[PDB]
Protein backbone atom coordinates (compact mmCIF):
# COMPACT_ATOMS: atom_id res chain seq x y z
CA UNK A 1 0.00 0.00 0.00
CA UNK A 2 1.08 3.51 -0.56
CA UNK A 3 1.74 5.44 2.57
CA UNK A 4 -0.65 8.24 1.97
CA UNK A 5 -3.73 9.05 3.88
CA UNK A 6 -5.56 7.04 2.77
CA UNK A 7 -3.34 4.25 1.52
CA UNK A 8 -3.83 3.11 -2.03
CA UNK B 1 6.42 6.73 11.19
CA UNK B 2 6.33 3.63 13.23
CA UNK B 3 9.04 3.06 15.72
CA UNK B 4 10.48 6.48 15.25
CA UNK B 5 10.89 9.32 17.58
CA UNK B 6 9.68 12.80 17.86
CA UNK B 7 11.96 14.72 15.61
CA UNK B 8 11.84 17.88 17.56
CA UNK B 9 10.11 20.91 16.27
CA UNK B 10 11.51 22.13 13.02
CA UNK B 11 14.45 19.84 13.16
CA UNK B 12 13.49 18.58 9.75
CA UNK B 13 12.95 21.94 8.22
CA UNK B 14 12.51 20.60 4.76
CA UNK B 15 9.65 18.41 5.79
CA UNK B 16 6.37 19.67 4.65
CA UNK B 17 2.93 18.46 5.23
CA UNK B 18 0.59 18.32 2.35
CA UNK B 19 -2.73 19.31 3.64
CA UNK B 20 -6.11 19.13 2.10
CA UNK B 21 -7.96 20.01 5.20
CA UNK B 22 -5.94 17.30 6.82
CA UNK B 23 -2.47 16.07 6.53
CA UNK B 24 -2.32 13.45 3.88
CA UNK B 25 1.22 13.24 2.75
CA UNK B 26 4.56 14.64 3.39
CA UNK B 27 6.89 16.35 1.06
CA UNK B 28 10.27 17.82 1.05
CA UNK B 29 11.07 21.35 0.29
CA UNK B 30 13.79 21.45 -2.27
CA UNK B 31 13.84 25.12 -2.90
CA UNK B 32 11.77 27.97 -1.80
CA UNK B 33 9.05 27.26 -4.26
CA UNK B 34 9.17 23.56 -4.86
CA UNK B 35 8.38 20.50 -2.90
CA UNK B 36 9.08 16.96 -3.81
CA UNK B 37 6.52 14.48 -2.83
CA UNK B 38 5.10 11.27 -4.07
CA UNK B 39 3.06 11.11 -7.18
CA UNK B 40 0.49 9.10 -5.36
CA UNK B 41 -0.04 12.04 -3.11
CA UNK B 42 -1.31 14.06 -6.00
CA UNK B 43 -4.64 15.63 -5.57
CA UNK B 44 -6.20 18.95 -6.04
CA UNK B 45 -6.40 21.37 -3.20
CA UNK B 46 -2.99 20.81 -1.79
CA UNK B 47 -1.85 23.25 0.74
CA UNK B 48 1.73 22.85 1.61
CA UNK B 49 2.40 23.38 5.21
CA UNK B 50 5.94 24.24 5.91
CA UNK B 51 7.55 24.83 9.20
CA UNK B 52 5.23 22.39 10.86
CA UNK B 53 5.77 20.42 13.92
CA UNK B 54 2.43 19.86 15.50
CA UNK B 55 0.30 19.72 12.44
CA UNK B 56 -2.82 20.16 14.47
CA UNK B 57 -1.80 23.29 16.28
CA UNK B 58 -0.60 26.58 14.98
CA UNK B 59 2.60 26.86 16.91
CA UNK B 60 4.41 29.45 14.98
CA UNK B 61 6.80 29.02 12.13
CA UNK B 62 4.21 27.51 9.90
CA UNK B 63 3.85 28.69 6.40
CA UNK B 64 0.85 27.44 4.62
CA UNK B 65 1.21 27.91 0.95
CA UNK B 66 -1.05 26.54 -1.64
CA UNK B 67 0.32 24.35 -4.28
CA UNK B 68 0.13 26.15 -7.54
CA UNK B 69 1.44 23.27 -9.59
CA UNK B 70 1.40 19.64 -8.71
CA UNK B 71 3.42 17.80 -11.24
CA UNK B 72 3.23 14.09 -11.07
CA UNK B 73 5.92 12.37 -12.91
CA UNK B 74 4.59 11.75 -16.37
CA UNK B 75 5.55 8.13 -16.10
CA UNK B 76 4.14 7.57 -12.70
CA UNK B 77 2.34 4.30 -12.70
CA UNK B 78 -0.14 4.17 -9.89
CA UNK B 79 -0.28 0.42 -9.97
CA UNK B 80 3.42 -0.30 -9.80
CA UNK B 81 4.21 2.99 -8.11
CA UNK B 82 7.10 3.40 -10.43
CA UNK B 83 8.10 6.99 -10.78
CA UNK B 84 6.30 7.85 -7.62
CA UNK B 85 7.43 11.41 -7.52
CA UNK B 86 5.65 14.63 -7.79
CA UNK B 87 6.83 18.14 -7.71
CA UNK B 88 4.69 20.73 -6.13
CA UNK B 89 5.26 24.32 -6.90
CA UNK B 90 4.20 26.62 -4.18
CA UNK B 91 1.99 29.45 -5.13
CA UNK B 92 4.50 31.75 -3.54
CA UNK B 93 7.99 31.06 -2.42
CA UNK B 94 8.27 29.95 1.10
CA UNK B 95 10.21 32.19 3.34
CA UNK B 96 13.23 30.14 4.08
CA UNK B 97 14.55 30.28 7.55
CA UNK B 98 16.05 27.88 9.99
CA UNK B 99 12.72 26.15 10.35
CA UNK B 100 11.78 26.12 6.72
CA UNK B 101 14.67 25.07 4.64
CA UNK B 102 15.23 23.19 1.51
CA UNK B 103 16.94 19.89 1.37
CA UNK B 104 19.48 19.23 -1.26
CA UNK B 105 18.86 16.79 -3.98
CA UNK B 106 21.30 13.97 -4.40
CA UNK B 107 24.24 14.40 -6.64
CA UNK B 108 24.47 10.63 -6.74
CA UNK B 109 22.48 7.75 -5.47
CA UNK B 110 22.98 6.46 -2.00
CA UNK B 111 24.52 3.17 -1.18
CA UNK B 112 23.01 0.32 0.72
CA UNK B 113 23.39 0.80 4.40
CA UNK B 114 23.45 4.54 4.26
CA UNK B 115 21.50 5.81 7.18
CA UNK B 116 18.78 8.14 6.37
CA UNK B 117 16.26 10.13 8.20
CA UNK B 118 12.73 9.45 7.29
CA UNK B 119 10.15 11.67 8.75
CA UNK B 120 6.53 12.38 8.65
CA UNK B 121 3.28 12.64 10.38
CA UNK B 122 2.13 9.28 9.30
CA UNK B 123 0.65 6.60 11.39
CA UNK B 124 2.87 5.61 14.24
CA UNK B 125 1.31 2.20 14.72
CA UNK B 126 2.13 -0.90 12.73
CA UNK B 127 -1.32 -2.22 13.63
CA UNK B 128 -4.22 0.16 13.80
CA UNK B 129 -3.67 3.85 13.43
CA UNK B 130 -2.42 6.69 15.52
CA UNK B 131 -1.65 9.85 13.73
CA UNK B 132 0.79 11.96 15.66
CA UNK B 133 0.57 15.61 16.19
CA UNK B 134 4.23 16.21 15.87
CA UNK B 135 6.67 15.20 13.29
CA UNK B 136 8.21 11.83 13.74
CA UNK B 137 11.56 10.75 12.61
CA UNK B 138 13.13 7.45 11.92
CA UNK B 139 16.67 6.72 11.15
CA UNK B 140 16.68 3.97 8.71
CA UNK B 141 19.22 2.44 6.43
CA UNK B 142 18.90 1.94 2.77
CA UNK B 143 18.68 -1.73 2.12
CA UNK B 144 20.48 -3.53 -0.56
CA UNK B 145 18.70 -3.95 -3.82
CA UNK B 146 18.80 -7.68 -3.34
CA UNK B 147 17.13 -7.48 0.03
CA UNK B 148 14.64 -5.02 -1.29
CA UNK B 149 13.83 -7.23 -4.23
CA UNK B 150 13.66 -10.24 -1.97
CA UNK B 151 11.20 -8.47 0.24
CA UNK B 152 9.15 -7.28 -2.72
CA UNK B 153 9.81 -9.57 -5.62
CA UNK B 154 8.83 -8.17 -8.96
CA UNK B 155 7.77 -4.91 -7.33
CA UNK B 156 10.97 -2.97 -6.95
CA UNK B 157 11.88 -0.93 -9.93
CA UNK B 158 15.11 0.87 -10.47
CA UNK B 159 13.32 3.92 -9.16
CA UNK B 160 12.69 2.45 -5.79
CA UNK B 161 14.72 1.46 -2.89
CA UNK B 162 13.93 -0.10 0.37
CA UNK B 163 14.94 1.39 3.58
CA UNK B 164 14.29 0.44 7.10
CA UNK B 165 14.35 -2.61 9.23
CA UNK B 166 13.50 -6.12 8.29
CA UNK B 167 13.02 -7.07 11.92
CA UNK B 168 9.88 -5.00 11.98
CA UNK B 169 8.88 -2.15 14.18
CA UNK B 170 10.42 0.76 12.34
CA UNK B 171 9.07 2.15 9.16
CA UNK B 172 7.28 4.90 7.48
CA UNK B 173 3.60 4.46 7.37
CA UNK B 174 0.43 5.92 6.06
CA UNK B 175 0.65 9.61 6.08
CA UNK B 176 4.33 9.61 5.58
CA UNK B 177 4.08 9.21 1.86
CA UNK B 178 5.75 11.83 -0.08
CA UNK B 179 8.01 12.74 2.71
CA UNK B 180 11.69 12.67 2.83
CA UNK B 181 14.28 10.11 3.16
CA UNK B 182 17.33 12.16 3.69
CA UNK B 183 20.68 10.58 3.73
CA UNK B 184 23.85 12.46 4.25
CA UNK B 185 21.96 15.68 3.75
CA UNK B 186 20.46 14.64 0.46
CA UNK B 187 16.93 13.82 -0.33
CA UNK B 188 17.44 10.35 -1.57
CA UNK B 189 14.00 8.99 -1.05
CA UNK B 190 10.40 9.76 -1.04
CA UNK B 191 8.19 7.72 1.15
CA UNK B 192 6.23 5.69 -1.28
CA UNK B 193 4.86 2.37 -0.27
CA UNK B 194 5.36 -0.84 1.50
CA UNK B 195 3.51 -3.88 2.59
CA UNK B 196 1.93 -2.58 5.69
CA UNK B 197 4.17 -0.67 7.98
CA UNK B 198 6.95 -1.87 10.15
CA UNK B 199 6.15 -5.44 9.32
CA UNK B 200 8.85 -7.99 9.51
CA UNK B 201 10.62 -8.46 6.19
CA UNK B 202 8.55 -5.73 4.59
CA UNK B 203 10.69 -2.64 4.65
CA UNK B 204 9.51 0.64 3.39
CA UNK B 205 9.89 1.35 -0.28
CA UNK B 206 10.93 4.74 -1.36
CA UNK B 207 11.19 6.54 -4.58
CA UNK B 208 14.77 6.76 -5.54
CA UNK B 209 15.16 10.45 -5.92
CA UNK B 210 18.60 10.34 -7.34
CA UNK B 211 17.07 8.91 -10.49
CA UNK B 212 14.99 12.02 -10.83
CA UNK B 213 17.33 14.85 -10.11
CA UNK B 214 17.58 15.89 -13.71
CA UNK B 215 13.87 15.48 -14.16
CA UNK B 216 13.31 17.56 -11.09
CA UNK B 217 15.68 20.23 -12.20
CA UNK B 218 14.32 20.22 -15.72
CA UNK B 219 10.76 20.33 -14.47
CA UNK B 220 11.44 23.09 -12.04
CA UNK B 221 13.38 25.03 -14.62
CA UNK B 222 10.48 24.85 -17.03
CA UNK B 223 7.79 25.69 -14.55
CA1 LIG C 1 1.50 23.51 13.41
Amino acid sequence: CTKSIPPC
Amino acid sequence: IVGGYTCGANTVPYQVSLNSGYHFCGGSLINSQWVVSAAHCYKSGIQVRLGEDNINVVEGNEQFISASKSIVHPSYNSNTLNNDIMLIKLKSAASLNSRVASISLPTSCASAGTQCLISGWGNTKSSGTSYPDVLKCLKAPILSDSSCKSAYPGQITSNMFCAGYLEGGKDSCQGDSGGPVVCSGKLQGIVSWGSGCAQKNKPGVYTKVCNYVSWIKQTIASN
